[PDB]
């Protein structure tokens, strides 16, 4: 349990910084 | 089960990379997020612009049998490998203006599956004599090689630290090396037939593992098992790559199918498909920034996806 | 009644134009294409084209209801439909020959690099011949316009002409035809008997619905023109003639494989 | 990499004069070139420009219709024909290469260059200042105007910082107002904002003084200023 | 127009190199790729030309292992070249066993399914002495026939040829290895380029 809560406290933090997970509006996105 | 779905992630293809003509076996990112490199057998590196669908080089190689290629991650050089059991890198930034290739790393005779780079002097190679290799670029051999396997050795990734690496066997077996030293720190076993695509999890305490028996697996380094086992009933076929994203969320793995799944990496239960090719997905990447999902297969087409 | 008629030309006509369209979308989406097989069979599907969306519409109000053409008109309406119906035989034609190059000497049709010059320039010359046969006798005609006439080139009061026009174009395409899949079949043959039966069966049924859809109205006009100077028949054989268009995308480019995979991804 | 030129020398006014580059120690045929001219007197002023596969052909509009550009890549070779010279066409001119790429140093090596004695819209930049004296031991802040911002859409500034030593050709101190050529000492700077920007030379020493330039390179025609004289 | 002076350049520089790319595909699409097992570390690559063809030949002995995580690289061969000797039936090690389940694993191999396979048959004279002395009775208790090369030798061949379970899609060329392997090779990929051909328009 030890080690899945180090990877999934790892994905907490960098939650707004992953466009995929939450798509940038197209004023920022260079794909478009 | 206190998690909440990441739910259905639709993706479009904002860019498709046309210019490849056989089939396609590797590509890795570069570290400004902007330049991308990809193998293929017609004997062509190809190093891409990704904003504007440019191409910014183009390499013709020596071993068309290739099966990998890395980017050093301070922009000045290249490398690949194949079946032709050599490890070759190339300077990009010559006054000359033209890419040259610099090194030729010798010394195995088995297939070679994967190479990454250290920095700007030092690489790691494993190959199908059953035995991975630290090399120092400058002085051209082996300052401590690896042995301990069984089986052909087809993949391996290098930590974000920079101390370790992890490689995976036909022996369906993976391992885990020191890199200064020379010392097994440890062998991991579970799977059902052998391993052909292994990531490395950014936060440096797990990774991922292909399989060819339809199920792709998390290992964690310290615990020495197995965490997670990502399979689906309709799915006979076999893993092809695997890759994960900045925060680790999305694990994309290739398959057989056709059809790239984007994985909820905590649930163990999700396909996001990113259906769109009509052949087998041979290799996909991630950006630094995650701007972009880059997803390529047998049909010769690459394709970015936000 | 007419109404029943007029829906069931139409129908025919809309099939005809989707049944190209589709070719020519198939071609210009996937650029895997982009051997001299696609670039023939888009040709054939553009000479297809036009039938549909022209020549049909146009032509069934003079027939149907009313004269409501002039020379202005019906001198455009002759000289489009007859270059059309030209110029997708001479397509069956050039495919015919790609395939009998194919496996006749196969040596020197393997080793060729020449990419769009070569290829545009068949792919025109086809128009061009098309027409040098076809069209300039049809606006030199000038007996054709006496008042009350339905419209129809006036060299049919000369069948020395239809014969000329149907020799080089009726005879010479199912020689060639003809010619090219017996060779084709000679050239496999010299387990192995169901083989060869299916590839009699197909080339023959190829060559069949050729002559089935293009000989009884050339005849059929011949007769009439040579001394009994209109009936069921050749109401028959008016529309058989048109009706080749039908089939002439489901044969060819449907077939093969790698135009079966571009359709299918869409 | 190597750029020897020639073609120089004296020229009545009128007819016509050719001048040759040749280039050594590098790939040439992936390269675009600039033809550039200083005056004998006064600024710099550019003259034309050849892209990567002799396509793309530019001339400024002083020299429209008269000068004409070429290339020559199994020889490695370069080529400005003259037209309609006059007496104000007397200068000493550069080649500069320019590969244009992302990411590329374009104006990264420029030729010995060769004299030429004869005998709108248009950005052009005024330099600030004439002579500025300064002490050895002291920084030295430069500085120069813009008829138009630069900003460009992509995020880009295109403005290119140069110096120049007596009997010398010109060298890249700073490329798109804001980067560093690698070969040159690491103690320059640029900065500023729009239509307005300054170089900087910190901790001032001996062979560090000398004519100083700007430029702009954000739509053709390119135009220069009139050259800070820094002196001791 | 939203492009810099130099994004232009950028762009031409993206079409020289799509260019180029797609010529030498066009130069590399053109060759017929044949793998030879077993007439002559790691991948040994072999090239020569004949009749305007040029034939890129991969000899692959030299590879210690398995091909299962190896071979679907080459899917796209036009050909086969499979040696074996004759001489051997009977050296227990016996071989006769292990080139029978070679070529049935090869053989009926998804991978090759539309391709065909040349098969030669070699060391023919050490097997005529032998048969003198040491008749086939030794391998082949069932075999009845007269103690001569030609009954023995084409037993042989049929017991090989009788693998075939892609009997309407793929053949077997069989020849005496004995400069008649260049020809038999450039007749057979003739023949494998003739049936593939009328069989991507039609014809069945
Ligand atoms: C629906 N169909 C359209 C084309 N059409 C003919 N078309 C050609 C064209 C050429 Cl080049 C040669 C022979 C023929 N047949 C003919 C013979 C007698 C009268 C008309 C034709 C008449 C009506």
């Amino acid at each position: 349990s030890k080690a899945a809560a180090d990877l999934m406290a790892y994905c907490e933090a960098h939650a707004k910084e992953d466009p995929l997970l939450t798509p940038v509006p197209a004023s920022e996105n260079p794909f478009r | 089960n206190n998690i909440d779905p990441v739910g259905r992630i639709q993706m479009r293809t904002r860019r498709t990379l046309r210019g490849h003509l056989a089939k396609i076996y590797a590509m890795h990112w570069g570290t400004d997020s902007r330049l991308l490199v990809s193998a293929s057998q017609d004997g062509k590196l190809i190093i891409w612009d990704s904003y504007t669908t440019n191409k910014v080089h183009a390499i013709p190689l020596r071993s068309s049998w290739v099966m990998t290629c890395a980017y050093a991650p301070s922009g000045n050089y290249v490398a690949c490998g194949g079946l032709d059991n050599i490890c070759s890198i190339y300077n990009l930034k010559t006054r000359e203006g033209n890419v040259r290739v610099s090194r030729e790393l010798a010394g195995h005779t088995g297939y070679l599956s994967c190479c990454r780079f250290l920095d700007d002097n030092q690489i790691v190679t494993s190959s199908g004599d059953t035995t991975c290799a630290l090399w120092d670029i400058e002085t051209g051999q082996q300052t401590t090689t690896f042995t301990g396997h069984t089986g052909d050795v087809m993949s391996l990734s290098l930590a974000p630290d920079t101390r370790l690496f992890v490689s995976g066997a036909c022996d369906a077996s993976a391992k885990l090396w020191d890199v200064r030293e020379g010392m097994c720190r440890q062998t991991f076993t579970g799977h059902e037939s052998d391993i052909n695509a292994i990531c490395f999890f950014p936060n440096g305490n797990a990774f991922a593992t292909g399989s060819d028996d339809a199920t792709c697996r998390l290992f964690d380094l310290r615990a020495d098992q197995e965490l997670m086992t990502y399979s689906h009933d309709n799915i006979i076929c076999g893993i092809t790559s695997v890759s994960f994203s900045k925060s680790g969320r999305l694990l994309l793995a290739g398959y057989d199918d056709f059809n790239c799944n984007v994985w909820d990496a905590l649930k163990a239960d999700r396909a996001g498909v990113l259906a769109g090719h009509d052949n087998r997905v041979s290799c996909l990447g991630v950006t630094d920034d995650g701007m972009a999902v880059a997803t390529g297969s047998w049909d010769s087409f690459l394709k970015i996806w936000n | 009644t007419r109404v029943t008629l007029a829906f069931f030309m139409s129908l025919v006509a809309f099939a005809i134009m989707l049944g190209n369209a589709l070719v020519i979308l198939a071609f210009v989406v996937d650029k895997n294409l982009r051997h001299r097989s696609s670039y023939f069979f888009l040709n054939l599907a553009i000479s297809d084209f036009f039938v549909g969306v022209i020549s049909i519409p146009l032509y069934i109000p003079h027939t149907l209801f009313e004269w409501d053409f002039g020379k202005e008109i019906c001198v455009f309406w002759l000289t489009t439909d007859y270059l059309l119906c030209t110029a997708s035989v001479y397509n069956i034609v050039l495919i015919s020959y790609d395939r009998y190059l194919s496996v006749s000497n196969a040596v020197s049709y393997r080793t060729q690099h020449t990419g769009v010059l070569k290829i545009v320039t068949l792919m025109v010359a086809v128009w061009v011949l098309a027409f040098l046969v076809n069209g300039p006798m049809i606006l030199v005609s000038e007996s054709w316009k006496d008042e009350g006439s339905e419209c129809e080139p006036g060299f049919f009061s000369e069948w020395y002409i239809l014969a000329i026009t149907s020799f080089l174009e009726f005879v010479i395409p199912v020689i060639l035809v003809a010619y090219f899949n017996m060779n084709i079949y000679w050239s496999l043959w010299k387990v192995e008997l169901l083989r060869a039966r299916r590839l009699a069966k197909s080339l023959a049924i190829l060559l069949g619905v050729f002559a089935v859809c293009w000989a009884p109205y050339s005849l059929f006009t011949i007769v009439l023109s040579f001394y009994s100077s209109k009936s069921v028949w050749y109401r028959i054989a008016f529309w058989l003639q048109w009706f080749n268009s039908f089939v002439n995308p489901l044969l060819y480019p449907l077939c093969h494989k790698r135009f079966q995979k571009a359709f299918l991804k869409i | 990499v190597q750029l020897v030129e020639s073609g120089g020398g004296l020229v009545q006014p009128g007819g016509s004069r050719k001048l040759s580059c040749s280039a050594s120690g590098f790939a040439f045929s992936s390269f675009g070139m600039h033809w550039v001219r200083q005056a004998p007197e006064k600024g710099l002023e550019w003259v034309a420009y050849i892209s990567s596969g002799s396509g793309t052909i530019y001339y400024a509009d002083t020299v429209k219709g008269r000068f004409t550009i070429s290339r020559d890549d199994p020889k490695n070779t370069l080529f400005l024909q003259m037209t309609s010279l006059r007496s104000e066409d007397t200068a000493m001119y550069y080649c500069v290469r320019s590969i244009y790429y992302y990411g590329s140093s374009p104006f990264d090596f420029w030729g010995q260059g060769t004299t030429l004695t004869v005998s709108s819209a248009d950005i052009v930049m005024t330099q600030a200042t004439s002579s500025v004296p300064v002490t050895p031991g002291e920084s030295v802040s430069i500085s120069c105007r813009s008829s138009k911002s630069l900003l460009h859409s992509n995020g880009n500034t295109y403005l290119y910082w140069f110096l120049q030593r007596p009997g010398q050709s010109p060298q890249l101190l700073i490329y798109r107002m804001s980067n560093l050529a690698s070969g040159v000492p690491d103690r320059f700077s640029g900065s500023g904002s729009g239509t307005a920007f300054t170089l900087t030379i910190s901790r001032l020493e001996a062979e560090d003084v000398g004519v100083y330039y700007c430029m702009q390179h954000l739509e053709y025609p390119l135009t220069f200023g009139a050259g800070t004289k820094l002196e001791l | 127009c939203t492009l810099s002076a130099e994004d232009k350049a950028a762009v031409e520089r993206s079409k020289m190199i799509d260019r180029n790319l797609r010529e030498d595909g066009e130069k590399a699409a053109r060759e017929v790729k044949l793998l030879l097992l077993g007439i002559v570390t790691g991948i040994v690559e072999t090239h020569f030309t004949f009749k305007d063809l040029h034939f890129k030949m991969f000899d692959v002995g030299a590879q210690r292992s398995e091909r299962k995580k190896w071979i679907h690289c080459f899917e796209g061969v036009t050909a086969i070249i499979f040696c074996v000797a004759l001489s051997d039936y009977d050296l227990v090690l016996n071989r006769m066993h292990e080139s029978m389940k070679l070529f049935d694993s090869i053989c009926n191999n998804k991978w090759f399914t539309d391709t065909s396979i040349i098969l030669f048959l070699n060391k023919k004279d050490l097997f005529e002495e032998k048969i003198k002395k040491s008749p086939l009775t030794i391998c082949y208790p069932e075999y009845a026939g007269s103690n001569t090369y030609e009954e023995a030798a084409a037993y042989i061949q049929c017991q090989f040829e009788d693998l075939n379970k892609r009997k309407d899609t793929k053949e077997i060329y069989t020849h005496f290895t004995c400069t008649k392997n260049v020809q038999f090779v450039f007749d057979a990929v003739t023949d494998v380029i003739i049936k593939n051909n009328l069989k991507d328009c039609g014809l069945f």
